[PDB]
This record gives C-alpha cells, structure tokens and sequence, in this order.
DNA sequence: AAGAGTATGGGTG
C-alpha cells in the first residue's frame, strides 16, 4: 500500500517503526492463518487449539 | 465586405478616406454601438480562411 | 510543495487552478485577440464558465513566462528563484529535487509562494538573473549548490 | 565539469546524474532491518571490565 | 482600524469603460455619462446637460448618442437607459429572433 | 562604482598554520583575487606572475607547482574609491566565476553571506614535538 | 536563451546591459511592429530578442544606428 | 490560494491578507534584500508600486496587460503620502522639494 | 587579550583587519562553515568609516573633531595639488550598531532606528535628504541605484549638472 | 476647469521632486495647511447619518 | 573464485548509507549499535554512570 | 575644585 524511504530511519534514530513493522507482519500472519482456517469450514476444536 | 474588416479599421483611417465626412463616421459608430461593437479592435489571422 | 522527479532544472510544476487565477488579464487579452470574445464581459464570462478553449489559451500564454518561487524565511538571495511553469493537475507545487538544499526545504509540510512578473524588463530579469540554471555556484564561497544528495 | 567545459554541459550532466541515481537506487532494493544493527560480541566483556 | 474597498455599480461601469476602445473625447463623454447614472441604472439628466458639461463647442449631440448606445450594452444590459421603454427595448434587442412572442 | 582606483596597496596572504597542523592552504585564500605586486620565483629574481593578475585555477596551479609562500593581493579596505569600491580591489564574483561588474550591491551580499550560517552556531553554552624532517628557523 | 543566457552575456559583456538591450529590442518587436531578424519558432519576443543578440545581429550601437536612420528617413519624407 | 486582483485597505490602499479575505502574499524586507542582491531593480519597483498601492498605476498596468503591451508607468505609493500627512499632524513641516 | 582599538592605533589598518578576519574565521571553522574572506573585509571597511583630526593644518577642520574619512582624504588631495599642506588624522574603529547610526539620511535612519529621536533631531536641525541610498529609493518606490537601475541613476546625475 | 478633457488629464499627474525637506512648523504654516477649524467634538449626526 | 576466502568491504545497508555519505554519521551508528555513553545534567556536569 | 563610581531611566530584543 505504501512505500517509505529507508534513508529517514538511521539519522533520526527512531527504531520503533521497524520493530512495529515486524510485529504487525507477525500479527497479520496469525490473522491470515485464522482466516484460512475459517474459509474452509473446519472443526471448532482445531480453531480453539490454534 | 464584412464586419470583421470594418471593426479593425480605426477612426483616423476612415476620416482620411475621401467622400466620408464626420456625420457618416458617427452614423457608422452608432450602428456598431447598437450591436456592442467599436472601431479599433485588433484580430489575429484575418480573413478567417474562407 | 511536493517533489517532481521528472522535471528539468529550469522547470517547476504549477497547478492549473492557481495558474488560471494568476494569469487572468493575459487570458482576457488573448481571448479578445483571436475573436473568441468581442467585449471584456464576454471574455470574463467565458473564463468564469471555464470552457474548453480557455485551457488552450492558458497553455499558450504561459509557454515562456517565468515565475518566482519563494520560501520563508529568506536568509540569502537563493530563497527566491525563477522557473518555467508546467501545468499539472492537483493542488500542490512540484519542486526540483536539486534546488531544495538552496531553499532548505523538505516535503513534510512546507509551503511556498509564487509571484508573476508582468513587464518585459521583469521577465528578462527573471530569465537572465534569477533562473535556477544561472544560480549554480554559491555567492558565499564559490562552491556548487546543486550537488546530489541522499537517494542519488 | 563546470571548470573545464562550462555552464550548459554542467546542467545537462546534473540532470542525467539525478536520473541515473534515482533509477539505480530504485533498482538496488536497499532497505533497513533490525538485523542490520549488528552488536559486537565483546561489548559485555568490556562493560564488565569497566 | 481600516475597512476594505467595495465595488459599486459606477466602479464596475468605469472598469468596463477603461477597457473599451474609446477616443479621448469619447472617454470624457463616457465619464460624464457614467457620472450621471443613479443606483437603479437609469440616466438622470438629459443629453443636453452632458453636452454642456463636456465644455467644448466642436462636439454634436449624435456623438453623445453613439457613446450612450455603446455604454448601454455594458453589463448589466439596459443600464443608463433614458426611461423604462428604452430599457425594455434594449433588453429585448439582445434576444434571438427565435423567441416565440 | 568603478573599475580601478589605481592603488598599489594590499594585504599579505600566507597559509594559516597553527602548531604543526595546516588549517588553511594558500590556494584557498588567493583564488579569485588580484595581485598587488609582481610575484617572483623563490630562488631567483625572475617574474613569475605579473602585476594585476586575476588568480584563477591555472595561476593557482602554477603557484603551487613552484612552491610560492606568500602573495600580496588587493583588498576593499585599502581602496582609493570614495563612495563605493572598484572592481579590481574586490576581485572575482564568486557566484559567476568572472570579475565583478559595476553596479553590484556587495554589502547586502556580504551581510547575507555572513548571516545565513548563523543558525548553525551554538548560542547557549610541555615540549615541542616535530613530525617531519626539515630545517629549523628561529624568529 | 531558452535554458541559459551565457552566450548573450559574453556577447554584450554585462548582464544588466544585456537585460536593458533585450528589453528595448523586445519592446520594438512587441509594440513597434518590427519583424524579427531570426526565424521565430513559437517563441515570445523576449526569447527572440535574446536569440538575435546571441547571434550577433543586435546590440546597442546597431539599435541607435537603426533609430537614427529611421528618423532621418521620416524627416526626409516629411519634406 | 491565489489572487490576481481584489479589494484593498481603505487607509493604506494595499491588498488585504488571508485566504478568507482573498488576500495577497506579503513581500517583506528579506525578499527585498534578496532582490537587491540579485540587482533586479525593475522587478522590485514593479513589486513596490503597481502591485500594491499605486492606485493609478494598477489600472494602467491592467489596461496595458489586456491590450498586450507589457509596460508600466510607476507612480508614488499612497502609504508614503499617508506617512507625510501623519508626520505633518505632529506639527512638523516635511515636504517634497523641486 | 588585546583590544582591536590598540591594534589599529599601534600596528595599523591591515593588522586589525587581519585580526578580526582570523577571529571570525576561527569561530566559523569549528562548525565546518566555508565563508570567503571578502565579506568580512567589506564589513570591516564599513566599520572603519570615521576619522579624528589631530592637526587642523591649512584646512578648516577643528582641532579634534571626528568626521568622514572620505571627506578628509578628498580635501587633502585637493589641497596637496595647490601647494598647501593637508591635515593629519587618525583612523577610528566602531561597532556596526554605532556605525549604522551615523548615516546622513534621516529617512533611512528613521526606517530602522528610534523614529522619534531621529525625527526630532532632523526637525531641529532642518536637514535635507538627497535620496541617494537603496532604502531611501525603496521607500518612495523608485529604481535602486544598483544592478539594472544603476545606469538610470547615472544619466539623471548627468542631466542635473 | 472648462475643458473636461484637460480637467480629467490634470487630476492624474505625478508630482516631480528630487529631495525631502524637514523642519519646524510655525502657526502660520499650520494655518496655511488647513481648510477650516474644528470646533465641536461630534462626528456623525446619527439621525440623518450625515457628518 | 578458486574456493578461497577473502575479506571485502561490507554490503550492509546501514554501512553503505553511512560510507557513501547519503545519510547518517559515525556517532549515530554508535548510538544505534553501541552504548550511548555519558550524559550531562542540565547545569552541564557529567553523570558518572553512562548509558 | 575636578574626577571616578553608583543609581536611574531609556531603548532594543
Ligand atoms: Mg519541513
Ligand atoms: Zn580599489
């Protein structure tokens, strides 16, 4: 969706955005797993286990 | 022969033309003013390619 | 101001909504000159309606006519420079990347002002004295001021 | 270039330099990640000695 | 404190007079005519008063008539009319002949 | 407001050296200025650069090839022109590269040049050891 | 002219004098009814004047000579 | 925001300020210094008289631009006359000479 | 530390110029700022504008009055051609704030100084402003005597005499 | 002025000057400046809305 | 090319940005990947325990 | 009887 310049990170020393980007990637991955499990109707037991 | 030819001519040129007094020039100005026109207008690319 | 990466050093990007208001009497004269309008009120109404021919007229009247871009605070004479406009869509001014260092400008909220020279002397002064293609060296020390930076 | 050849070639050269730099910076794919900030392995030993 | 300038009917009329190809005599006549226009758009004096106010005897009444006819086609149409009939006829003369009635 | 006042005065430019570190070479202090005296070769009395020469890159290269030490140049302080200065006491126009023209508002340029970098300055708060091999002079 | 004016500056020798001469020639072309000495290619009068100056066809002395010759011709025709 | 012409102050006869008033941009002292450092005298004079407070110059410039004749006829700014009147109101005789 | 006034009085103009230039460049080099030495020199030249007469000589100057250096040098070079003797003097060093307060134009002074004091003193003295500077011509909307306007001021000057 | 053309041409003239003079003003100079004497502190009638 | 091992200049993104002069300096990289160091009290005196 | 030092007021930001 967005393209940001990596040249603005090192001199500003605001490293929180990189960690936030990584953690948001991980959260979206978990959400994608759940969505794929929901699309193909699976048992409630597998959903609650994951 | 056309209004575009007439409006490009100035008052001085009409006055210097033979057989044209001040009364006829005033009449021409009056009839042009009746249609919202005047003497002394400038046009580019005339005659209009016809 | 936004960044124009495609521009040449002597060019700037001007919105046409601004340019229509800035060059209004020039457009009136050009409309009256080629027979589209017979009186001043006809040209005024035609420009108010923003018909399709007024855009051709505007593109014809700004072809070679410099404009002055200025950013505040003006610390040295490089804070005002002359550029040739290119009509663009939108509402933001596009700036050449190589002049920003002279303006001390960045694209995170900065605004710029634009002025139009009127007389022939002003236009020739803008072309011969204030054009960015003439302001290559620094008047303070004689070094180049259009050096590349960052991404380049 | 300015001292040897003059003004106009310098302007053309500057424009070409900007174009080429932008193009190849885009092509490189340079990015910033958390693993780029490499910590030396002797930092804790130096701190302990101090 | 200070206010701002406002454009009246006479200011608009003089702005249109400025950008009209008049001669010096015609421009002076137009200035007098616009001076003799009230806020409803009607002429308040006869053309004899304007001719006397011009101040020279080389000018006839038909030149004043021509200048008045040119002015009456300014915006708004029908301004500087002598009377109601003149204003109505001036407004009608700007309509196309395809009008039904 | 003038081209040449005809003066022969000037100031002596030498490299700025503190201790053993060279803070400023000569070429960075005489580039674009006009010599107020004939430049002589260190070893002889032969003239190297004549009087009233605008020192551009070629002349500076010639100076640094022959190891010229100090150069006398014209300055606006010792200018004979009243109500203004002359072109030769000022020298090169830094923004253009050639000599200055008549009718230039150099005072405004100087004030702007000094004041523009003023935003980068902070407002709020035993033995001589030689390094190279060379002759020793005592003054 | 369209990008840089270095050649015209070298021809005239001064930027201010160049601006003055170019303005005089441009006003001659725009309002005086004169025809350009170079083939105009969708150019404004200022750029045409600059191109004429950089080609060596226009300077202050030439303009003065032309003006004096035109005045002499007008006064001869008046007689 | 942009402006060609518009309304002016009653006293100073200069363009108003602000987008809501359809005003113009301010050309301050530092911009004047920049123009002086360039040596662009005609641009500065045009900015000082026919664009701000030369009442007859504004109209003449507009008419000339519409006619296709890019030439100005500069006059005296009105703010200078206001200053002269204000200084005279203090009991001091200040006048233009010759 | 040595005061610049004593350097000017004992060593001369060149030494104090070198001292001021070197000090300013030392302050600016700590931040890595490149400024040519010309501009500091023109500022110093504007600082060294006055001169104090030490002997009246054949001129009409007083015993110890302080006046413009250009006037003194013009008078001395005029007298020296007539076989007379000029007046000796000593250069003076002032700050920029005090140097700018010695301008000979009350319009220019009132533009940026204390308006009331300047106007009162000018009205008492009955002064007359010739409109020779940039700011004075900016106030009245004329061409500045610099750049493209410079020639315009020359012809006028040669149409007055 | 009788001729309206010259009358209109005469009200758009620019005064010529080359110097500015400043001095003190005598009572006679102040009286020569004025067109009349103000005697009342009222400004607007507020009934006819006239001065 | 022969299967040996050599040492060359790094292609690390932060090092490439700093070495080319595009963005950043040595002190900022030290703050990013090494200790931040000693700080100062508002008066100006150094705090004996660094970050 | 002058001359150096201190307190007060004006101006600037
Ligand atoms: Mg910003
Ligand atoms: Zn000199």
């Amino acid at each position: 969706d967005i393209v940001l310049n990596p040249l603005g990170v090192p001199s500003r020393m605001n490293i929180g955005q990189i960690l936030e980007t990584h953690l948001g990637m991980a959260a979206k991955g978990i959400g994608d797993k759940i969505n794929a499990m929901l699309k193909q109707q699976q048992e409630v037991a597998k959903l609650r286990e994951f | 022969h056309y209004i575009g030819d007439l409006v490009q001519r100035t008052e001085v040129e009409l006055l210097k033309t033979p057989n044209l007094g001040k009364k006829s020039l005033t009449e021409i100005k009056d009839v042009l003013a009746s249609r919202g026109l005047s003497l002394g207008m400038r046009l580019e690319n005339w005659p209009p390619a016809s | 101001i936004t960044v124009g990466p495609y521009l040449r050093l002597h060019q700037c990007g001007l919105p046409k909504k601004m340019a229509l208001e800035l060059f209004k009497p020039f457009i009136y004269g050009k409309l009256e000159l080629r027979g589209l309008a017979t009186t001043i009120k006809a040209a005024k109404k035609m420009v108010e309606r923003e018909e399709a021919v007024v855009w051709d007229i505007l593109d014809e009247v700004i072809r070679e006519h410099p404009v002055l871009l200025n950013r505040a605070p003006t610390l040295h004479r490089l804070g005002i420079q002359a550029f040739e406009p290119v009509l663009i869509e939108g509402k933001a001014i596009q700036l050449h990347p190589l002049v920003c260092a002279a303006y001390n400008a960045d694209f995170d909220g900065d605004q710029m002002a634009v002025h139009v020279p009127l007389t022939l002397e002003a236009q020739l002064e803008a072309r011969a004295l204030m054009m960015s293609t003439n302001n290559i060296l620094s008047p303070a020390n004689g070094e180049p001021i259009i050096v590349p930076s960052q991404d380049v | 270039c300015y001292r040897i050849l003059g003004l106009k070639p310098t302007v053309i050269f500057a424009d070409q330099i900007m174009y080429t730099g932008f193009a190849y910076a885009a092509r490189s794919g340079a990015s910033v990640g958390i693993d780029d900030m490499v910590i030396p392995e002797k930092k804790h030993e130096i701190i302990s000695e101090a | 404190y200070q206010g701002e300038t406002t454009q009246t009917l006479q200011d608009y009329l003089m702005w249109q007079v400025e950008l009209t190809p008049f001669s010096d005599t015609d421009r002076a006549i137009a200035t007098s005519i616009v001076d003799a226009v009230d806020e409803t758009g009607y002429l308040t004096v006869p053309l004899e008063d304007i001719l006397e106010s011009i101040g020279d005897e080389e000018i006839d009444i038909d030149e004043v008539e021509a200048v008045l006819k040119r002015i009456q086609r300014f915006d708004p149409v029908g301004v500087a009319a002598k009377d109601l009939r003149d204003c109505l006829l001036i407004q009608l003369s700007q309509f196309d002949k395809t009008t039904p009635w | 407001t003038e081209d040449d006042c005809g003066t022969h005065e000037g100031i002596m430019m030498t490299p700025v050296i503190e201790g053993g570190d060279v803070k400023e070479p000569l070429r960075d202090r005489v580039l674009g200025r006009v010599t107020a005296e004939d430049v002589l070769k260190p070893g002889t009395a032969d003239i190297l650069v004549p009087r009233n020469t605008l020192l551009h890159e070629q002349w500076c290269d010639l100076l640094e090839e022959n190891s010229v030490d100090a150069v006398k140049v014209r300055s606006v302080v010792s200018c004979d022109t009243d109500f203004g200065v002359c072109a030769h006491c000022y020298g090169r126009d830094l923004a253009r590269g050639h000599i200055i023209n008549k009718g230039e508002a150099i005072g405004v340029i100087a004030a702007q040049s000094i004041g523009e970098p003023g935003t980068q300055l902070t407002m709020r708060t035993s033995s001589i050891q030689v390094k190279n091999k060379g002759s020793i002079k005592l003054s | 002219a369209r990008v840089t004016v270095q050649d015209a500056v070298e021809k005239i020798g001064n930027r201010f004098d160049l601006v003055l001469v170019a303005a005089r020639r441009a006003r001659q072309m725009q309002v005086g009814g004169k025809d350009p000495l170079v083939p105009e290619e969708n150019d404004k009068t200022t750029v045409i004047a600059l191109r004429e100056i950089e080609e060596g066809l226009i300077n202050n002395q030439i303009l003065d000579v032309r003006e004096r010759q035109e005045q002499q011709e007008q006064e001869a025709a008046e007689l | 925001h942009a402006r060609s012409t518009g309304s002016y102050s009653l006293v100073t006869q200069q363009p108003l300020g602000g987008k809501a008033q359809f005003g113009g941009q301010r050309f301050g002292e530092m911009e004047v210094w920049a123009l002086e450092a360039y040596g662009a005298a005609y641009t500065l004079q045009e900015m000082l008289t026919v664009k701000s407070d030369d009442v007859n110059g504004r109209t003449k410039m507009y008419k000339n631009i519409v006619d296709g004749n890019h030439q100005m006829e500069p006059g005296m700014p009105e703010s200078f006359n206001v200053l002269l009147k204000e200084i005279r109101s203090l009991g001091i005789n200040i006048e233009l000479e010759d | 530390p040595e005061a610049p006034h004593d350097i000017l009085r004992l060593r001369g103009v060149h030494a104090v110029t070198r001292y001021i230039v070197n000090e300013v460049q030392d302050v600016y080099r700590l931040q890595g700022v490149k400024i040519n030495d010309k501009h500091i020199e023109v500022i110093v030249r504007q600082m060294l504008r006055k001169a104090t007469i030490v002997n009246a000589g054949s001129s009409d100057f007083l015993e110890g009055e302080q006046v413009e250096y250009s006037r003194v040098k013009i008078a001395n070079r005029e007298l020296e051609a007539n076989g007379k003797v000029g007046a000796t003097y000593s250069r003076d060093l002032l700050g920029i704030t005090k140097a700018s307060l010695a301008t000979e134009s009350f319009i220019s002074a009132a533009s940026f100084q204390e308006t009331t004091r300047v106007l009162t003193e000018a009205a008492v003295a009955g002064k007359r402003d010739e409109l020779r500077g940039l700011k004075e011509n900016v106030i009245v909307g004329r061409l500045i005597p610099a750049g493209t306007g410079y020639a315009y001021h020359q012809d006028r000057m040669r149409r007055r005499a | 002025m009788k001729d309206l053309l010259k009358f209109l041409k005469a009200q758009t003239k620019t005064e010529e000057f080359d110097a500015i003079k400043i001095a003190l003003a005598s009572p006679d100079m102040i009286r020569s400046w004025s067109f009349g004497e103000v005697k009342k502190p009222e400004t607007i009638n507020y009934r006819t809305f006239k001065p | 090319r022969d299967g040996q091992e050599e040492k060359q200049v790094s292609f690390n993104s932060i090092y490439m940005m700093a070495d080319s002069g595009a963005r950043g300096s040595a002190a900022q990289i030290r703050q990013l990947a090494g200790m931040r160091g000693l700080m100062a009290k508002p008066d100006g005196s150094i705090i004996e325990t660094p970050i």
